[PDB]
């Protein structure tokens, strides 16, 4: 039931942003500072996209909520050079987002989720 | 791919 998801993801949302102890993924990129960032990225996306996806109702199953934080760990990998902050911050977030999404997927389906 | 000029 949608109640209980949304609480779900809520919370999951939360726990991968503590994870970001450097906010690094906090907003968006700011293309107007980064104006080469869209000729390598294709969808940017951030914690605060990702929350306001997530109460305007745009995740109604565990699979897209995914498909989104995974985004904002890919693109940094992919645009950022191996040793700055930023794709070490991504390294780190990959890891420990990972370790939290396998438990909010064990609960998803504990739920209602296909 | 090369990587963009970065973010500073």
């Amino acid at each position: 039931q949608l109640t209980p998801f949304l609480i779900l993801l809520r919370k999951t949302l939360e726990q991968l942003q503590e994870k970001d102890t450097g906010n690094i993924f906090s907003e968006p990129v700011p293309l107007s500072e980064v104006p080469d960032y869209l000729d390598h990225i294709k969808k940017p996306m951030d914690f605060f996209t990702m929350k306001q996806n997530l109460e305007a109702y745009r995740y109604l199953n565990f699979d897209d909520f995914e498909e989104d934080f995974n985004l904002i760990v890919s693109n940094c990998l992919k645009y950022n050079a191996k040793d700055t902050i930023f794709y070490r911050a991504a390294v780190r977030l990959r890891e420990q987002g990972g370790a939290v999404l396998r438990q909010a997927r064990r609960q998803a389906e504990k739920m209602g989720i296909d | 791919g090369g990587k963009g000029l970065g973010k500073g």
